[PDB]
């Protein structure tokens, strides 16, 4: 599925963060930015070197170090943290059914992400009220994650209720209007 | 093959000469100067005291010496290049007595009429209005401009039509007063004349003519413009100079070189120089040629074939100049040999430098002058698909 992502992709090459048409301004990959995977490549592996060699622990549960018990369940069961901001959206929901399916839209509110581009600029480099949500969406993703983890009690509730709530007006509706109105202020809409 | 005499007059003028059987010859006076010595702010003096030597001097005023130089039916010429000015006349070798007073008067005792210079002014300016036609031109007045930046040889002949504009009789005539010594001069009489004769003429005129760290980048010139049908790309590396000895084993280089246009070049100035290749071809195949010129300069830099050396002799043999290619082509060989190597090499030592090259030496000096050293490369055309600095630079050595 990777390779089918990178033929995907070549047909109309990679975007730069002006988002302009970068055809007048190409060079190439191998001489030029291979040695700049490289490097990424060296500071990913100091980085997951440091997570190894270090703190082998820090990511992880210590329960896990324990036998599997049917018989007693770890009180705390939290899923890991990559996976918190969608545990904290199914918490969320009362209705059982209502978090599968808002946890799911969690993920799939991206590939919905495509249609609901209102702007005639492609980036938001030079778009400054939909940098501010979009920050503000980062912003809530992290309050997701750190529910996530905090157990059932007010008012961890609270917080993931409405954060799941702002998360999904802001992807939904603040983002297209946000992009009307400074379309209307270039003097474009 | 006769030898060529030289003498040294009052002036430090040189009278030089190679008489020859033809009948007619080419009598020309060289000067050391051309644009290296200019300092930016007189950039195109030489070429517009080239355009104005031939519209009058006070002996001759107006179009006098057009007429006489008609008359006497010699068809005169001059040049100049970023080194040298020439000023020469090939005429019926009895015609020597004027031809010589001619080249005095053209050379001292000129008359830079203000209202010519005007018109020459128009003339050059707008030709170079349209000099923009000679691509070739342009390309390698870039691999110029490109590779000695910051130099007074980055700077072209013609000069920017600024300075054209910005030009008056005084400029012309320091550039005339301080660039025409006589030390810096030689008389070449290449064909049917006496060298007595052209020395007791010397002494009779032209005898009153006054006496008295360039460094290559490698760099990168891309004149994009894709309207162009075609695109010129030249690169080259730092040529030895004029009197280096490796000079020769580069030319049987060449010429073991010899996409499209893919000519070849070895530009030599005083101590430096531009040694490479200059092609034409389709955009789309440019990457190609480029890739292709380099794998040969490498091909000699590692296996070169005593055979293909020979083919390159023999071409480096069969284009020495000689009274076969005529006066012209021998005088001007006479004044760029005095104004460079200060003597004329004959053409037996040219044939004993030649005979001594092998394939060894030939590999060793390529290695010297190709191998792992920065291009300079000017592209005019359609030249997105030339590649940029990392792929030529890598393409300049092999990993095997
Ligand atoms: C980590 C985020 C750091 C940050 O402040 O954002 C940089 C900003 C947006 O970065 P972005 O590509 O949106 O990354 C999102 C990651 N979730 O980057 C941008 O705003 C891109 C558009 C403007 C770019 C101007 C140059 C910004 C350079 C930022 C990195 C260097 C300065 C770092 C802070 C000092
Ligand atoms: C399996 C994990 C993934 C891998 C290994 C992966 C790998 C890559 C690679 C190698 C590229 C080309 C290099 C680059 O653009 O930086 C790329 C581009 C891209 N990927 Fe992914 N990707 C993954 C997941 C995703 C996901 C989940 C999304 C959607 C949110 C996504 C969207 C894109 C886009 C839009 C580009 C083009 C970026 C641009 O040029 O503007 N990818 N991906």
């Amino acid at each position: 599925l990777a390779i089918v992502h990178l033929l995907f992709l070549h047909e109309t090459g990679s975007n730069n963060p002006t988002g302009l048409n970068s055809d007048a301004d190409k060079i190439p990959f191998h001489p030029y930015y291979t040695i700049k995977d490289i490097l990424g490549i060296l500071i990913m592996f100091l980085i997951l070197m440091t997570l190894v060699l270090f703190f082998p622990d820090m990511l992880g549960d210590p329960d896990n170090y324990m036998p599997a018990n049917p018989l007693n369940t770890p009180p705390h069961i939290k899923p890991e943290w990559y996976f918190l901001f969608a545990y904290a959206i199914l918490r969320s929901i009362p209705n059982k059914l209502g978090g599968v399916l808002a946890l799911i839209l969690s993920i799939l509110i991206l590939a919905l992400m495509p249609f609901l581009h209102t702007s005639k600029q492609r980036s938001l480099m030079f778009r400054p009220i939909t940098q501010i949500l979009y920050w503000i969406l980062v912003a809530n993703l992290l309050i997701l994650t750190w529910i996530g983890g905090q157990p059932v009690e007010h008012p961890f509730i609270i917080i993931g209720q409405l954060a799941s709530i702002s998360y999904f007006s802001i992807i939904l509706i603040l983002m297209p209007i946000s992009g009307i109105i400074e379309d209307k202020m270039l003097k474009l809409y | 093959v006769p030898e060529t005499q030289v003498s040294i007059l009052d002036n430090g003028l040189r009278v030089a000469s190679e008489q020859s059987s033809h009948a007619t010859c080419t009598v020309g006076v060289w000067i050391d100067a051309g644009s290296r010595y200019e300092t930016e702010k007189n950039n195109g003096a030489g070429y517009f005291l080239e355009h104005l030597a031939f519209k009058g001097t006070k002996n001759r005023p107006g179009n006098a010496l057009e007429k006489e130089v008609e008359s006497i039916g010699a068809h005169l010429n001059a040049y100049s290049t970023r080194e040298h000015t020439a000023y020469l006349i090939k005429a019926l070798s009895k015609d020597l007595p004027k031809v010589v007073e001619l080249l005095a008067d053209i050379v001292q005792n000129s008359s830079l009429e203000d209202s010519q210079i005007e018109k020459e002014r128009d003339v050059i300016l707008r030709e170079m209005q349209e000099n923009d036609a000679s691509m070739q031109n342009v390309v390698f007045d870039y691999l110029h401009a490109t590779a000695f930046q910051g130099t007074p040889l980055a700077q072209a002949v013609e000069g920017p039509s600024e300075n054209v504009r910005r030009l008056s009789r005084t400029d012309l005539t320091d550039y005339l007063n301080r660039h025409y010594k006589a030390p810096r001069m030689v008389l070449a009489a290449a064909g049917g004349v006496e060298h007595q004769q052209l020395l007791d003429l010397a002494q009779k005129h032209l005898s009153s003519v006054s006496r008295v760290p360039c460094r290559f980048t490698g760099s990168e010139i891309r004149h994009r413009d894709d309207a162009l049908p075609l695109a010129h790309v030249a690169i080259a590396v730092e040529g030895p100079g004029w009197a280096n000895p490796d000079n020769v084993t580069l030319q049987v280089a060449n010429a073991i070189i010899g996409c499209q246009s893919f000519q070849t070049f070895n530009i030599s100035y005083s101590d430096t120089g531009l040694l490479g290749a200059h092609f034409v071809c389709d955009a789309m195949s440019i990457d190609d040629m480029v890739f292709f010129l380099q794998g040969q300069w490498m091909r000699l830099c590692t296996s070169a074939t005593e055979s293909e050396v020979t083919r390159g002799k023999n071409i480096l043999r069969n284009a020495l100049v000689s009274h076969l290619d005529g006066t012209t082509p021998v005088c001007e060989d006479i004044g760029r040999s005095l104004l460079t190597y200060g003597r004329r090499i004959p053409l037996a030592e040219w044939e004993s430098r030649i005979q001594e090259v092998d394939a060894q030496m030939l590999r060793d000096i390529c290695s010297k002058y190709f191998y792992d050293q920065c291009p300079a490369v000017a592209g005019y055309g359609p030249i997105e698909q030339l590649p940029d600095y990392n792929r030529i630079r890598s393409g300049m050595f092999w990993l095997r």
